[PDB]
């Protein structure tokens, strides 16, 4: 799938994800920074919110 | 090509000159001011850049201290707009010097900007912030330095030396500093400096101006949409270190001295990786690491300063926009974005306020509902939408900003105010925020002058008679013409008189947010104070 | 003369013809209706007045029941034209019908009306409640009676037999029982009665909507200036007695039954002496006796059952005056009088809040204030004058009519809400308090056709105009034309419509004071109960 | 002197008092309803405040 790509420090690209999901990692409760994209489905954690997705592609947005 | 060599206290720089639909300016960029705050030096107050041996190339703009790259909105230019657009670095203390072309025979009024960013990000290479229209057209100088931001600008210890925190309020000043020394280089006037900025870069000219050793390092002030006390301008030194200590227990760190080393041996990208985690928790318009308050370089919190200083022999030009708040909304209360009209319904308004205003009671929070609800349309969605606009653009900048101004006019200074409500043609978002934080830049800087863009015949026309007000608040301490042009009134505590800044002419008026305000400044408190 | 001559019930009464500019109307004042309420019967509900011998004199008005004559200004118009202007007595409890002339063939709906006077003064007997003019022209029966006023009439002993309190409410509804076995002897048709009262005598008309053994007794409401839920309009059974005991011990008394045999024991005018001191101090628009929340006439409090209530198959017609708080701030707040414009001082304005806002804490007078200010003009005696006179007003009558109103019309019941805001020519009180507290009344009564009075042509036809309304209320439960002339919508809950009443024609409004009263109705109680 | 006179169940009527002072009983706190006035100089109390004068002539008022 082409979905998005980066860190806390990188601006957002296109990425090939394929048959994996993607992900938006963010921070939990507002402000609700994005602290990172790309591929997989990470764990997330009380600060860290993670969403996954597969079919939209570019869905991680 | 010859005004494009010049010699500092430091050594010989050679610079380009950079095209006008006016005529050309010189311009030197990235000038090193300090040594690189690298290893052993993370955390601590910049030292002098010591003298060099040769030309230094000052054709480009240097690197954006290491920051938070804001991804929220990918390839949207209404969030692009704002972030590094250079390679990040630890190795970013540089400053930038617009002079006319030629240069000035005797001494011109300096202006020297500060960008905001919430103390967590900006740099001053930033487009926007092109000071090249605005030198040519007012044919002054202008300065604009970078200054580190996030942890590496003010994570604190408070109290201890390997990181004291406010090192970023120490390198705008070191830069401050730099220009009382060569600013006559270039053709500056050093008894003649105007310090202007937007957002945090507004605080913190307020905090150079409520602290005494910056105080001979400029003569005039301008703040735009923010004052250095605002509940995000600065963090108490109990918070500041929990804060501090939360990034270190996040990164494997560990005694301050101990916590502080093991932190230098951290990669720049780790500390921003939990730069956010420290925040306590659900709020909008809130920043991990921003000024503490000391005693150091604030003795005392910026509103007992702003209450118990004397500000004669001072001129002071302050000011909002439009929708200060609509902006930061879209960063977590609930029902809002930029892909709609986020037209919320009272459920997620109520649930809106508690984010819009950080740790406050229950029962201040009903006192919020109740102020800002149309209780005639207490459901409608549109009103409830600008309501929380209101609420956070209030409680963070203009009631701050009333405030600060009253005290200085009240207390022997001069001030202007205004409230810039003219939504930029070109704005990419969307039509419900309005004229919001940070948008009245552009038009300062003169950015409609250039042709590349796509401003319309009158709003270059408004960019020019708005850099007009600017450069004579800069040359005389007074906006209007040093004329038969409607007249631009100081801001009296009495009358509170401001002026409308859109493309029709000065219109002014009494009152900023007076009915509001009244609540968030003088009620509030007394409120939470009690319970 | 021969239709001035009608048995009831109780006996035979021979009344007499009153003159009017559009013909003569048969009138029988001082029926007597219950058994005066003296020695051991003090304090005791009414009981049915005996049938009488003969025929009884019902050509002249009877005893104002006993009570406090005010005495603020000796020799004032605006301040005696509310005083007893009979005898007083304890024997006071009589009744008065207005009936057209030729008496009506067919049952005609009748009005029947409660005066006001803080439940503390007040009688049927005063020029400015005089039915003959409302009778003429609209052709309908007209009944008022006298009630039990101040320790008399509401001094009570929650829970005992020989003191037991409401015994004034008592004497209403005795009175409107009289008027269901009686009126059709007037050609009063009681299968059509409609209650219409001022001040108390809303907030009693409310009462009576609110206690289930009165529903019988009516079948439309009209609430002017006042409502059963105001701060001033009950007392709970605590401070019921603890206000009952302090006047016996001024008094030398003494056990409850012991308490009320020596208090039976007491001149009139001695209980009258102490009256006043009983008042939990500093306030204003607040009387020591008033109706008691109990459990029997009132099972639980207004405010209980005006929520818990089913109003369906009901019309009801409320109102405010522009002015409702004017008056009564010339009787304690700082600064206030009739014989100047009381242009107050900040200071005596903020002291002022705290009469106007009786038993209230130091937060939540601020927060009056807060809301009451304007911060633009924080000084303006002028405004500041304006503002206390909103506080009282709003806070006493405005807000709780508003929230009734709501409650009411959600509730199953129609309502029609309006504003009397036009100064009558004729007003003796200083131009400063506008259109004062009780000031419409001279109108609805159409007291303007008197001859002997000066009132404009102008106000005749608005007088003629307003009866009309009353009148068309009261035979079929709407105010307008039972037409091509501007229709007054129902007040509901959600557009809240109302309409001014001025010489213009009708004006159709959204919101009643709504901003204010979301203070306080809701916010203000939360408040209180957060401290 | 020409001076108010009342209870607090009578109209206020005019009086001669003489030499002797006037006063006017009042409630001390609002509201501040007037109990009477006459003539002399009659003590007060907690809730009974009492205003004296003579020159004016009409003065309790
Ligand atoms: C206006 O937009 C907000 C936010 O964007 C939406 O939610 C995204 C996840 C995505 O679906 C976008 O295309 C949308 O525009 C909407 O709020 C979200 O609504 C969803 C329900 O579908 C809910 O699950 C989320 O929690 C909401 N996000 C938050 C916290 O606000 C909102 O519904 C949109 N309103 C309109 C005009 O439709
Ligand atoms: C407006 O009138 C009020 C009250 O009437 C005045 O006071 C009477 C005692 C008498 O002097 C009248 O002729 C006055 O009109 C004034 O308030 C009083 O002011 C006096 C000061 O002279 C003060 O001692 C009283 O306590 C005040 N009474 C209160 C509690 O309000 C007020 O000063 C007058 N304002 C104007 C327009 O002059
Ligand atoms: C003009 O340039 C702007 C970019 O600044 C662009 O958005 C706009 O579409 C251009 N106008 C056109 C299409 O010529
Ligand atoms: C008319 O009568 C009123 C009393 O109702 C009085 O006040 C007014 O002065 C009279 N007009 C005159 C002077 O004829």
């Amino acid at each position: 799938t082409m979905c998005y790509s980066h860190t806390t420090t990188s601006r957002a690209i296109l990425t090939n994800c394929g048959e994996n999901s993607c992900y938006r990692k963010s921070r939990r409760h507002p402000p609700k920074m994005v602290l990172g994209r790309g591929c997989g489905c990470p764990p997330g954690d009380d600060n860290l919110e993670v969403k996954c997705c597969t079919s939209p592609d570019k869905c991680n947005y | 090509d010859a005004e494009l060599l010049v010699t500092v206290r430091g050594g010989r720089l050679r610079g380009i000159r950079l095209k006008t639909p006016g005529g050309p300016v010189s311009a030197f960029l990235g000038i090193p001011f300090a040594e690189p705050p690298m290893g052993p030096r993370r955390f601590l107050p910049p030292e002098p850049k010591q003298p060099w041996s040769g030309v230094v190339d000052a054709t480009t703009f240097q690197s954006v201290c290491y920051q938070y790259v804001d991804t929220l909105y990918p390839g949207f230019e209404g969030t692009e707009m704002w972030n590094p657009n250079r390679e990040l670095s630890e190795d970013c203390l540089y400053l930038n010097v617009w002079t006319p072309y030629p240069r000035p025979t005797s001494p011109t009024p300096v202006l020297v900007w500060i960008y905001g960013g919430g103390f967590y990000s900006g740099a001053s290479s930033l487009d926007v912030y092109d000071g090249r229209f605005l030198v040519q057209a007012e044919r002054t100088v202008l300065v604009s330095m970078n200054y580190r931001v996030g942890a590496f600008g003010f994570l604190a210890l408070p109290g201890s030396r390997e990181a004291p925190g406010n090192v970023g309020l120490l390198d705008q000043r070191l830069a401050l500093q730099w220009v009382q020394e060569n600013v006559a280089a270039f053709g500056g006037d050093p008894t003649s400096v105007t310090l202007f900025g937007e957002s945090a870069g507004a605080a913190s000219v307020g905090m150079h101006l409520l602290s005494p050793p910056s105080r001979g390092l400029f003569h005039r002030a301008v703040l735009q949409s923010g004052a250095p006390n605002g509940p995000w301008a600065t963090v108490g030194m109990g918070e500041a270190r929990r804060r501090a200590t939360q990034l270190a227990h996040l990164v494997g760190c560990p005694n301050d001295t101990e916590l502080v080393a093991c932190l230098r041996t951290r990669p720049a990208q780790v500390l921003v990786n939990h730069e956010w985690h420290v925040l306590p928790q659900e709020s909008v318009f809130r920043f991990s690491f921003v000024p503490v308050v000391d005693g150091d370089f604030l003795s005392d919190t910026p509103e007992a300063l702003i209450n118990a200083g004397d500000f004669h022999g001072l001129q002071v030009l302050v000011g909002v926009v439009k929708d200060e708040g609509s902006y930061f909304l879209v960063y977590g209360a609930p029902g809002f974005s930029k892909d709609n009209e986020s037209l919320i319904s009272r459920a997620e308004f109520l649930a809106g306020v508690r984010v819009g205003v950080p740790q406050v009671s229950d029962l201040a929070a009903e006192a919020v509902v109740l102020h800002y609800t149309d209780w005639l349309h207490p459901e409608d969605p549109a009103r409830l939408r600008e309501a929380l606009s209101d609420v956070v653009g209030d409680h963070n900048v203009v009631c701050p900003v009333a405030q600060l101004a009253g005290r200085l006019a009240a207390q022997g200074a001069r001030v202007y105010a205004y409230v810039f409500e003219h939504r930029a043609s070109t704005l990419s978002w969307p039509l419900w925020m309005g004229v919001p934080h940070g948008y009245e830049i552009e038009f300062i800087f003169g950015i409609p002058l250039d042709p590349s863009r796509n401003y319309t015949a009158e709003e270059k026309i408004f960019a020019q008679r708005l850099m007009r007000y600017w450069a004579n608040f800069a040359r005389t301490g007074d906006p209007n013409e040093p004329p038969k042009a409607p007249q631009w009134p100081p801001y009296t505590a009495g009358a509170q008189q401001y002026v409308s800044l859109d493309l029709r002419p000065l219109e002014v008026r009494r009152g900023l947010r007076a009915q509001a305000c009244a609540f968030w400044n003088r009620f509030l408190p007394k409120l939470l104070s009690a319970t």
